[PDB]
RNA sequence: AUGGAGAGUUUGAUCCUGGCUCAGGAUGAACGCUGGCGGCGUGCCUAAUACAUGCAAGUCGAGCGAACGGACGAGAAGCUUGCUUCUCUGAUGUUAGCGGCGGACGGGUGAGUAACACGUGGAUAACCUACCUAUAAGACUGGGAUAACUUCGGGAAACCGGAGCUAAUACCGGAUAAUAUUUUGAACCGCAUGGUUCAAAAGUGAAAGACGGUCUUGCUGUCACUUAUAGAUGGAUCCGCGCUGCAUUAGCUAGUUGGUAAGGUAACGGCUUACCAAGGCAACGAUGCAUAGCCGACCUGAGAGGGUGAUCGGCCACACUGGAACUGAGACACGGUCCAGACUCCUACGGGAGGCAGCAGUAGGGAAUCUUCCGCAAUGGGCGAAAGCCUGACGGAGCAACGCCGCGUGAGUGAUGAAGGUCUUCGGAUCGUAAAACUCUGUUAUUAGGGAAGAACAUAUGUGUAAGUAACUGUGCACAUCUUGACGGUACCUAAUCAGAAAGCCACGGCUAACUACGUGCCAGCAGCCGCGGUAAUACGUAGGUGGCAAGCGUUAUCCGGAAUUAUUGGGCGUAAAGCGCGCGUAGGCGGUUUUUUAAGUCUGAUGUGAAAGCCCACGGCUCAACCGUGGAGGGUCAUUGGAAACUGGA
């Protein structure tokens, strides 16, 4: 029933075995001056088969803790 | 233990109790589970009472046990009678 | 010191003695059963049954948690 | 539309720039002078310094044995037939002890913490949960101990040690029983891991009795018990976002980042350990240093914002400092255990006891913050079937103008402008309707009577009625009747007496409401800033008068405002402070015209949530108000979901 958060982002490093780090980009607004400013957050997600490669735009979903800092799992590779 | 009880409000020499569902260990006047009504024992020389029968019955069925005064209040409102009838003829 | 506190000290010591005796017994049985399963022995099934009996009786006495007993039983019976 | 004031000061004079200062609001305030009452609040902000003394956690005899007392009432006559013993029966009770539950709640404090700690919104197909409620199945058959108690021994004590005996709802073996665990077949489903349900085998896991009713060679009511399942409650973990200063802190990290295996935990996971690789974080500020409990809220401001985190509520953390586990559903446990350290006290020197950041109080520090009070009568909590017991939570008294609010210190007529103070042009002017005198009132005060609500109850007793039983007791419910108040004979009401007990503080040069006299003479002194004082000072001191407030009035400290003086709203850089000496250029920022498309930004609905209390609006109750309660309204940069496509972003 209840679904879990899903994010789409580019892969910025895959040197780890079966792990890819996904860079999700957002635009937070300055609380006083109101301007839109870029915000990048790197997500450590599980890559079981090493299918994802550095550069491709992938989709990840939140899971239970899988490692010290891995909390997400790769769902599909939207683009490459 | 879940319980339906009276939490004090008002002022010195002027109490006003609210009827609240609360864990027994929670403080009086502190954390509550859900409020169900009010009980003013100093109004018009006759204790004013308001209660939500649906919530009272739901919590009694779930397992909340009233205190002495709340039991009397529920009897006066007739909630105890309906609860007993429902339990017996379930 | 409070009277009930002193009573609790005494009862705590007694309960600790009993619990540690039983826990040591169950640990010994589990170790013996695991060794027997690792090196096939004609006594294997009887030892595993004794280990399971003591594990569950300890779990019911609350010396170990039910989930701990379940893990012990699972690993023991998968080995055997 | 509900909302926004300025003034002084740079000059011979001016406009501008610019800082400085003042008028406002607020406080857990302190101090000075003064001081009548009532209500509602508030009261160690410093030393998370050390603590004398009293108290702050017990309860259950309807789980258990034993002991105290021993009623009702058994026997001889001491001829004392009213006092006598042990040879009995032995009631209501009580208790040292085992056992159950509680003690992890309630209460205190904010030291630590820059962190998923807190707030908000989600997730757990990675979780645990005693007491409570409901349903299903059971609660069978045996056993050995040990407290208590008796006796000896050792110790100052704390407390131990040996021997003998005795129970249980204490402990243990066995039987039966799983959705629990393994294995083989399935079916359907989701978001990787997987989840759900159906079969067939193997291994294994429980329990208790107590008090009553009955037709009493046997069934049954209440409580208690075991297992399984749900619910409820409580707890745990993960994640998005938000949340503080410093770069005169630029590198940090080696269990570190990932993987495989194992162990471990309720639970996933480098949580831990072996092996393989070299990863991981960081200018979008890592690391380091400094500071800090977070929040609802609170103060201020027209708002945008700025400041704060008392009381009250939520969450977190801690309990002399540090480490550790045991018991337990729950703790690594404020008034529990062990060890180390520092510190108090007892000792027979061998050894022991302890931890107010619980409520009072003491010393100390400080400008500064309460009495070693009454009571469980109300609410709440622990145990018990219940009566009931415990509860410094809590409900209430005492102390403090510390704050807010309410009412007083008299009201009417009173020119006859009395006397007296002050000034004076010596006419008078003013204090002044002020006073006196007359008339009235009793808020308030004094005395005497009446005297609430807060009280629901629980329990007990009669009557019914629902489930189940063959029936009965009991169970729940409904209606009835006696009994329960510390505050306290307090509030409040009634009757009588007296204006009689009850006004002080600052200011009067401008800002800024209020001016004269005398004394002093760049002295004494004042001062927030400009300044005032050297002989005729509205600025010093006193006096009269006046102004602003009033049981308060001033001073000091701190925050916001005024300050557009960090300018998003809402400022600037030729000469007032401010364009790098100038290029080449990376990141970032921004970007020409049209069409199609997307829907991240943007806009518009629905749903959930943003606790209560608080601010605001309305209503209601205290004689009003403060205060209290009720219902609205608002508060997100929040989350899912449906719509729109001009603009920014992507194609
Ligand atoms: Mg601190
Ligand atoms: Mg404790
Ligand atoms: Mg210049
Ligand atoms: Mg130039």
């Amino acid at each position: 029933r209840n679904d879990r958060k899903v994010y789409v982002g580019k892969v910025v490093s895959d040197k780890m075995d079966k792990t890819i780090t996904v860079l999700v980009e957002t635009y937070k607004t300055h609380k006083l001056y109101g301007k839109r400013v870029k915000y990048s957050k790197k997500y450590k997600t599980h890559d079981e088969n090493n299918s994802a490669k550095l550069g491709d735009i992938v989709k990840i979903q939140e899971t239970r803790p899988l490692s010290a800092t891995k909390r997400f799992r790769l769902v599909e590779i939207v683009e490459e | 233990a879940v319980k339906i009880r009276l939490t004090r409000l008002g002022s010195k020499r002027n109490p006003f109790y609210r009827i609240v569902v609360a864990d027994a260990r929670s403080p009086r006047d502190g954390r509550i589970i859900e409020q169900i009504g009010t009980y003013n024992p100093t109004s018009a020389n006759a204790p004013e009472i308001k209660v939500d029968e649906a919530l009272a019955l739901k919590w009694l069925n779930d397992g909340a046990k009233p205190t002495d005064t709340v039991h009397n209040i529920l009897s006066k409102e007739g909630i105890m009678k309906k609860f007993d009838e429902q339990k017996k003829a379930k | 010191n409070i009277k009930s506190a002193i009573k609790r000290v005494k009862t705590t010591e007694k309960a600790e003695a009993r619990n540690i005796s039983q826990k040591s017994a169950m640990r010994t049985a589990v170790k013996n059963a695991k060794t027997a399963v690792s090196n096939n022995a004609d006594n294997k099934n009887e030892l595993v049954s004794l280990a399971v009996k003591l594990v569950d009786k300890a779990a019911q006495s609350n010396l170990i948690h039910s989930n701990k007993a379940d893990r012990i039983k699972s690993q023991l019976m998968t080995a055997n």
